[PDB]
């Protein structure tokens, strides 16, 4: 459990005093070696008018009312150049602070110590982990969380699962909106959740059948995880109906993939004849007598048997989404596409997953930014909607 | 230049096993689903197997449900079709077809491996004279050829006079015999005035088995 | 299981004639039906997909129409390079199966076949088997089958006629029936003959070659 260097322990109820448009916040806590006086805001309109969260079941469904009073976003006092996201509840707290390059993150402890009833924060710095037309600038992405993710990273409760999913997606969107794909004003072509699908229970299947939510694994039940390619293909097959009207459909799951991989999505392409990527291009398959849309994705949040930190999960999610956005794995031959550790470390889209080695580990390489620009320039006119929020 | 080369395929006894492969090249193999299609000798051609682009969804026809197996090593850029417990009915040309990544059709096909099954070793072809005679020939209707019988496998190229002439000689598709062995007798008709003047000696060669057969018959009328 | 049918199974047309091929399914395929063309000795090539669209690579003379159950393929002009068998395929369900197969060849004038039969050779007598092959050369059309049995003999499988493939240049047909006889029936079968039946011929020429008798 104790792998990274700085993992100082915090208690929410004692140290986070939480002193007080719409509702403001001036919460503070003595975490690490900083007084951490914050300023945060939330409102109703930050959530989409079509932002429907469905917690599916076996033939049953329900809608969860997202608490717009909770998800905060603001700045640290005295540092107007900072950007901090947060989500404060009675016990659930997921905060992420960006200032002076170094990044400070918060997680509940129950995800790591294998005891879900513990309440505590995990404050750490990501730098010390041991290892141009607007109005079409938003890709409505569909979030799918299968039963493993809900059971292991949500305590069996829907609220924690959706809160974590929204926080991670907001992190990814904040990463995306900053980057300029052409080294010019063409920036802000990020993502936005359209509908979160939370699978609370495994889907019973007939013997010999397949499902991306079943309680087993396709290649062999001896392992505790699917094959990455087969799992992604099956997820694309099963979600084909719900993925038609959404720009992307990303699956969040919890199993230990083989050989250290964590996620893999279909690579995008600006070509009309190519299926798979940003736009929901049609592709028929006689196996299921239905159209198959290859605008899928995959993100597992468990490697080597231990739940990974939110920073590495965010990095894997944006790596998969960059694969979806037409990018390709960085070529290890050139230091300009991917440098060595000393000169800023590996960029995003690296063949292997790197969590927090250096600062530009969250930044897309131009060597991989060109492909994303090529795909976006041709797919934005087709399957990019409005921002609809702030 | 999308090319789908195929390997494997040969004389195998019933109950055997084959691992014929599709050496797909010139296109992104990992994104394109593929199909395996067979063609019986001289008959229609029917689909056999389908595989998802990553290998997830694979299903077969009703006749090969429990006897075939299709797999892809996308790393090696090759499509496989492993069939076990082969039956006599499986004698067919097996084409490897790339399913159209749009729609549900197929664009490009392979060249096919002639998968022939029988419990008969490759025996050298035998030729018996189709000799002309005074009593066995009437009028301008003349006959001459190589009565190739009891040979196995196919194909055998019809080369006449060291393969000098390739047009005008009718090469009948080889016809199965009651012994279960291939047989063909290519015959071309020439005027009777040159029946006994110009030599008409036919040749046959078996390419897969490296069997070359030539039978010399003197131009005699016998009785 | 979807059952697919083609009609006509074998049709003849001139170069300028408009050939229409009908491919009827056993269900209502929504729009997923596609045709193929295979010349004898080559891998099949796809011409029309989605039952109404032409592939990038096939000449625009091939046209497809028909939705639901009735599906049709039409070629306006039979260019001499389009004389090959056509298979129609459905791509709707898992056991996607193709059509039976229609074949198109050159329409020409009425032909006058010839009659000739080859008895077993003298070396065949000591070989232990008597094989008889008939001679039908330069005849039209192939749609004339003869199944001639000698003196109440169970002729099946062995009596498999061999007919050459319709070349686009020579365009002439050669036929040769296969007759298998045993040495025991040599004494009992004192009559050897062959039958012909062709649209050109007014009467069946019974070309009979007995031992010393014609
Ligand atoms: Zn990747």
């Amino acid at each position: 459990d104790s792998l990274l260097s700085d993992y100082d322990i915090l208690s929410l109820s004692n140290i986070q005093q939480h002193s007080v448009t719409h509702v403001e916040t001036l919460l503070t806590f003595s975490a690490l070696k900083r007084h951490f006086k914050l300023y945060l805001t939330s409102s109703t309109e930050r959530f989409s008018q079509n932002f429907k969260v469905v917690v599916v079941d076996g033939k049953n469904e329900s809608e969860y009312t997202v608490k717009w009073q909770d998800f905060f976003t603001g700045h640290v006092v005295g540092e107007p150049d900072s950007r901090v996201l947060a989500h404060i509840r009675d016990d659930d707290v997921i905060i992420r602070i960006n200032t002076d390059g170094a990044e400070y993150n918060i997680e509940p402890l129950w995800r790591f110590v294998n005891d879900t009833k513990d309440k505590r924060m995990l404050v750490y710095k990501s730098e010390d982990i041991k290892q141009p037309d607007p109005m079409k600038n938003t890709c409505k992405l569909l979030v799918v969380a299968d039963h493993r993710f809900y059971r292991y990273m949500g305590r069996g409760e829907e609220s924690t699962t959706t809160n974590y999913l929204i926080e991670l997606i907001d992190r990814v969107d904040d990463i995306y909106r900053n980057t300029s794909w052409d080294n010019a004003g063409f920036k802000g072509y990020g993502i936005q959740i359209e509908q979160i699908r939370i699978l609370k229970s495994p889907q019973e299947v007939k013997p010999g059948e397949k499902h991306y939510n079943m309680a087993k694994s396709y290649p062999n039940e001896e392992k505790d995880a699917w094959d990455v390619k087969m799992l992604l293909e099956q997820f694309s097959f099963d979600i084909a109906e719900e993925a038609s009207k959404v720009c992307l459909a990303h699956l969040f799951t919890y199993q230990d993939f083989d050989m250290g991989t964590l996620g893999l999505a279909y690579v995008g392409s600006p070509r009309a004849n190519s299926h798979g990527g940003v736009c929901p291009k049609a592709y028929y398959s006689p196996v299921g007598k239905k159209n198959i849309y290859l605008n899928s994705g995959l993100t597992s949040t468990k490697n080597y048997g231990k739940t990974i930190l939110t920073k590495e999960a965010d990095l894997v999610t944006t790596h998969e989404l960059g694969h979806n956005f037409g990018a390709e794995h960085d070529p290890d031959g050139l230091a300009e596409c991917a440098p060595n550790e000393d000169q800023g470390g590996k960029y995003v889209m690296y063949p292997i997953a790197v969590s927090g080695d250096h600062e530009n580990n969250k930044m897309f390489s131009n060597c991989s930014k060109q492909s994303i620009y090529k795909t976006i320039e041709s797919k934005a006119q087709e399957c990019f909607q409005e921002r609809s929020n702030k | 230049e999308v090319q789908l080369l195929e390997s494997g395929g040969g004389l195998v006894q019933p109950g055997g096993s084959l691992r014929l492969s599709c050496a797909a090249s010139g296109f992104t193999f990992s994104s394109y689903p593929m199909n395996w299609v067979r063609q019986a000798p001289g008959k229609g051609l029917e689909w056999v197997s389908y595989i998802s682009p990553f290998g997830g969804m694979t299903d077969y026809a009703t006749s090969v449900k429990g006897r075939f197996t299709i797999s892809r090593d996308n790393s090696k850029n090759t499509l496989y079709l492993q069939m076990n417990s082969l039956r006599a009915e499986d004698t067919a040309v097996y084409y490897c077809a790339r399913d159209a990544m749009r729609g549900a059709e197929v664009d490009y096909w392979g060249q096919g491996t002639l998968v022939t099954v029988s419990s008969a070793s490759t025996k050298g072809p035998s030729v018996f004279p189709l000799a002309p005679s005074s009593k066995s020939t009437s009028g301008g209707t003349a006959a001459l050829g190589c009565l190739v019988k009891d040979y196995f496998p196919e194909p055998v190229t019809v080369s006449w006079n060291s393969g000098a002439l390739t047009s005008g000689v009718h090469t009948f598709p080889a016809v199965l015999q009651s012994s279960g062995l291939y047989s063909l007798s290519s015959v071309v008709t020439v005027p009777s005035s040159s029946l006994g003047t110009q030599t008409y000696i036919c040749n046959v060669n078996h390419k897969p088995s490296n069997t070359k057969v030539d039978k010399r018959v003197e131009p005699k009328s016998c009785l | 299981d979807i059952q697919m049918t083609q009609s006509p199974s074998s049709l003849s047309a001139s170069v300028g004639d408009r050939v229409t091929i009908t491919c009827r399914s056993s269900q209502s395929i929504p729009s997923y039906l596609n045709w193929y063309q295979q010349k004898p000795g080559k891998a099949p090539k796809l011409l029309i997909y989605a039952a109404s669209r032409l592939q990038s690579g096939v000449p625009s003379r091939f046209s497809g129409s028909g939705s639901g159950t009735d599906f049709t393929l039409t070629i306006s002009s039979l260019q001499p390079e389009d004389f090959a068998t056509y298979y129609c395929q459905q791509s709707y369900s898992t056991p996607l199966t193709f059509g039976g197969g229609t074949k198109v060849e050159i329409k020409r004038t009425v032909a006058a076949p010839s009659v000739f039969i080859f008895p077993p050779s003298d070396e065949q007598l000591k070989s232990g088997t008597a094989s008889v092959v008939c001679l039908l050369n330069n005849f039209y059309p192939r749609e004339a089958k003869v199944q001639w049995k000698v003196d109440n003999a169970l002729q099946s499988g062995n009596s498999q006629e061999s007919v050459t493939e319709q070349d686009s240049k020579d365009s002439t047909y050669s036929l040769s029936s296969t007759l298998t006889l045993s040495k025991a029936d040599y004494e009992k079968h004192k009559v050897y003959a062959c039958e012909v039946t062709h649209q050109g011929l007014s009467s069946p020429v019974t070309k009979s070659f007995n031992r010393g008798e014609c």
